[PDB]
């Protein structure tokens, strides 16, 4: 967690980011709604989703999109998960 | 072949005895301390006579070159040729020159080393899984033509794990063990 | 992790963090 | 053969060491610094005259503790660990707390 | 027009929001997150939240917690060709709109014209008149509303 948040920005500096799932862009926001230019263009309805990250790693990202690379991101939605009681572990030798 | 790499491949035809008369047996220098060989050197055929000392009983192993091979079963016959190849080749009848320069088996570099019966793979097949579903580690990976696989070879029992006795600086022994992958 | 500012699975972070609300939605006012 | 070792291996998984402990009283103090309600028995208008890892300890030892850690593909709550090895934690954890004046 | 499905939603909580009133705010997190908008070509009319299954084990990640609540949702969706009513809405010379109760469209320009606001379709709408529309194409929701190109039947 130390390494963690000595790596990334500051929190005080924290804002709203929303990504295209489809394609990896950045969403604009137009008169308060989030949309992807480039999907919306192609006439598609693709998830915007939230993300925290640095914005040098927004910038590399970036500049690798301008010589033609594309990076895609997926995310991960785990089945929801339960905890059950378990039974008693003692662990100490027999003297 | 020529006269003087028959004598080291006499003493790997001897743990190759071994692991025909049992396939579960450790594999190291010492085995050799249980047998006598014989050797009858030919330019064409050479003959090698393993005999055991507690039970003297006989086998005997006919090496040919590769290039021409003239083999027919003799009285106590190992049942299969046993070729010098030039490079390199899948079957544990053939050994490359490669592996014959010097006297292999005696070398402080020769590794001890077993395979696994049924029980010992199906502890270490559960020792493997990571406990979240059907996950699961690997062993790292050994090739199909090492030498090791050639001693360790049973017509009708497939090889997939091999243990290793590796020699400890501070504990002595420890255990390894690795898999075996196929060669195309 | 360190790219995309994630806890590594180093130490603490080998593991992962869940709340059980049970206890506290048991709970009246 | 393999529920055997399974069975070995689960009770491997009661063990406790000090990044597993480090981890619990890390995420519930964030969690009561930035605001969440505490669930210590007797809760008074006292209890918010204490100190923060007093009220996280007595949460532990009480068994309200409400952080759950997935270790070995199993979902484990503070108590559920050996016993002896939390308290052995513990005890080292306040000795180092008290040089520090933080308990 | 319309089916109804169990499911998880999942929501994000703050932890000074972890008090005696969490399900209070469980559930004004999940009606502002979901009670009205469109998602993947779809809306939810109305949500149930169960009270009656045990909630699963919150996702702590960062300085939130993330939940998955169970619950019964009414989702409802139109498609091209249905008929549909509603109020015209001018509000200059090139975006003229009918709102309805859950359901927004728009007309091409080139359908009729504005004059003053007034619409001549072949016949004149005043500001704010009912018209019935049949939707054409699809398009992305604004505002919790459905949206659609569609002409005036
Ligand atoms: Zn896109």
């Amino acid at each position: 967690n130390t390494i963690t948040e000595v790596l990334k920005d500051s929190e005080e500096d924290y804002q709203d980011v929303y990504v295209c799932e489809n394609c990896g862009d950045i969403a604009a926001q137009i008169k308060g709604i989030n949309t992807c230019l480039r999907c919306s263009k192609l006439n598609l309805s693709p998830l915007l989703t939230k993300i925290d990250t640095t914005h040098v790693s927004k910038v590399f990202l970036t500049q690798m999109n301008a010589r033609g690379v594309k990076v895609k991101l997926d995310f991960e939605r785990r089945p929801p998960s339960f905890y059950k009681p378990l039974d008693k572990v003692d662990l100490k030798p027999s003297f | 072949m020529n006269q003087y790499n028959v004598k080291y491949l006499a003493k790997i035809l001897c743990l190759k005895t071994e692991i025909a008369r049992d396939p579960y047996a450790v594999i190291n220098r010492n085995v050799l301390l249980r047998y006598t060989t014989d050797i009858e050197y030919n330019d064409l055929v050479t003959l090698i006579t393993v005999r055991h000392k507690i039970d003297s009983m006989k086998t005997v192993f006919q090496v040919f070159n590769e290039s021409s091979i003239n083999y027919t079963p003799v009285d106590d016959d190992y049942g299969e040729p046993i070729i010098i190849t030039s490079y390199l080749q899948k079957g544990h009848n053939k050994f490359p020159v490669n592996f014959l320069y010097i006297d292999v088996v005696i070398s402080d570099l020769f590794p001890s080393f077993v395979r696994l019966d049924t029980t010992e793979t199906n502890i270490v097949n559960s020792v493997l899984q990571t406990g979240d579903g059907k996950k699961t580690l690997r062993l790292p990976k050994m090739l199909e033509t090492e030498i090791v696989v050639k001693i360790l070879y049973r017509p009708n029992i497939p090889l997939k794990i091999v243990r290793f006795f590796r020699n400890n600086m501070v504990t002595g022994v420890e255990i390894a063990d690795r898999s075996v992958i196929s060669v195309a | 992790c360190h790219f995309f500012s994630k806890v590594p699975n180093i130490g603490t972070g080998y593991y992962k963090y869940f709340i059980d609300l049970g206890l506290l939605m048991r709970m009246e006012r | 053969i393999g529920n055997h070792i399974s069975a070995l291996k689960r009770r491997y998984t009661r063990r406790i060491s000090l990044f597993e402990i480090a981890g619990i009283i890390a995420e519930s103090y964030n969690l009561l610094q930035r605001g969440r309600l505490p669930l210590v028995s007797e809760f008074s208008d006292e209890t918010m005259k204490q100190n923060m890892l007093h009220v996280i300890i007595q949460e532990i030892e009480e068994g309200s503790c409400p952080i759950v850690i997935e270790k070995n593909g199993e979902l484990l709550s503070v108590n559920d660990f050996d016993k002896d090895g939390l308290k052995f934690h513990l005890d080292y954890i306040i000795k180092i707390w008290k040089l520090q004046k933080r308990y | 027009s319309s089916f109804v499905t169990n499911g998880y939603l999942s929501v994000t909580l703050e932890p000074h929001e972890l008090t005696l009133d969490i399900k209070t705010n469980i559930r004004n997190a999940v009606y502002k997150t979901y009670l009205h908008r469109e998602i993947s070509g779809k809306m939810a009319k109305k949500i149930e939240i169960r009270e009656d299954v045990e909630l699963p084990l919150g996702e702590i990640v960062n300085n939130s917690v993330v939940i998955n609540v169970p619950c019964v949702i009414t989702y409802a969706y139109y498609h091209v060709g249905d008929i549909v009513r509603g109020t015209l809405n001018i509000e200059d010379e090139s975006n003229v709109t009918i709102q309805c109760g859950d359901l927004i469209c728009k007309l091409s320009r080139d359908s009729g014209t504005v004059s003053f606001c007034f619409f001549r379709n072949g016949n004149a709408y005043d500001n704010g008149s009912e018209v019935t529309a049949v939707l054409m194409e699809a398009q992305q929701g604004i505002e919790s509303s459905f949206v659609f190109l569609a002409n005036i039947v």
